[PDB]
């Protein structure tokens, strides 16, 4: 059953407060880019013969 | 240092480094400590004044 969270209403703001701390604990945390690595890797092999 | 003259830097390095590093961070340790069983106690006792 899904009863539960009525008569204990304390429990549910605690879950609640749990992932507001971890989140923002993270967002300093995350790298701000504008795409992801999406484009392939390359690997330049550069000699000279003068 | 900062009776030398002017643009002659410092920094720390060995266990010094490691030391300086271990004092900021005992506030931020200890203030989480206390507010996860400050949370989880909420979670078993369904209240705040408990
Ligand atoms: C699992 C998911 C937990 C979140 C992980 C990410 C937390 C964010 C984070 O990385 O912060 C770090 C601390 O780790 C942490 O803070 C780890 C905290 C984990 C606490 C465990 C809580 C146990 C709850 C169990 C009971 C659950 C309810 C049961 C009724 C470093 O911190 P920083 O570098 O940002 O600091 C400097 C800011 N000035």
């Amino acid at each position: 059953m899904s009863q539960f969270f009525i008569r204990r209403p304390v429990f549910a703001w605690v879950i609640a407060i749990f992932i507001i701390i971890f989140g923002l604990l993270s967002i300093p945390k995350l790298p701000i880019a504008r795409f992801p690595s999406v484009a392939p890797p390359q690997v330049n092999i550069s000699a000279t013969y003068p | 240092i900062a009776k030398l003259p002017k643009g002659i830097g410092y920094e720390w390095t060995g266990i010094s480094l490691q030391e300086k590093q271990s004092e900021s961070q005992m506030a931020f340790l200890l203030g989480l400590s206390m507010l996860v069983v400050f949370l989880v106690l909420a979670a078993l006792y369904e209240s705040w004044a408990i």
